[PDB]
């Protein structure tokens, strides 16, 4: 099947490390390749390891709970309620842009919940994940786009990916496996 | 190859 489009938070980036140098169709989809892939690479290890080794936390969830198995009948009832209105209240009362990024952190969120990786998702593993691709994303376009303007054109190509993906060791470790 | 452009 297909995965997520982030073509438009490579766009950002690009426009951040290179704002005059343009990108091609193609070259725009290999960039979406790689953010999709090391999002599957992150968040499959991440998840490997919360599976692995599980802390025990409270939450609102074993609050509630244990409220209704203390308490008797109408106070429980009550109680629950002032909870309830207490943790709304705390909720409904800019993430990216809290963080300054321009990956979506809460498309990361929602996506690390949709792919099944956890049963539950932290706060800052959407905004540490987007921080990643982002920054990742933004080597590439830099290194791709230094490669377009040396050999002299306007916009990033296939090639251009090649060639800064290639010559840089680290990138070339990260990209070939 | 036509090149990327935002999108509605």
């Amino acid at each position: 099947s297909r995965k997520e489009s982030y073509s438009i938070y490579v766009y950002k980036v690009l426009k951040q490390v290179h704002p005059d140098t343009g990108i091609s169709s193609k070259a725009m989809g290999i960039m979406n390749s790689f953010v999709n892939d090391i999002f599957e690479r992150i968040a499959g290890e991440a998840s490997r390891l919360a599976h692995y080794n599980k802390r025990s936390t409270i939450t609102s969830r074993e609050i509630q709970t244990a409220v209704r198995l203390l308490l008797p009948g109408e106070l429980a009832k009550h109680a629950v309620s002032e909870g309830t209105k207490a943790v709304t209240k705390y909720t409904s009362a800019t993430r990216s842009s809290r963080a300054g990024l321009q990956f979506p952190v809460g498309r990361v969120h929602r996506l690390l919940r949709k792919g099944n990786y956890s049963e539950r998702v932290g706060a800052g593993a959407p905004v540490y994940l987007a921080a990643v691709l982002e920054y990742l994303t933004a080597e590439i376009l830099e290194l791709a786009g230094n490669a377009a303007r040396d050999n002299k054109k306007t916009r990033i190509i296939p090639r251009h990916l090649q060639l800064a993906i290639r010559n840089d060791e680290e990138l070339n470790k990260l990209l070939g496996r | 190859d036509p090149s990327w452009h935002p999108s509605d």
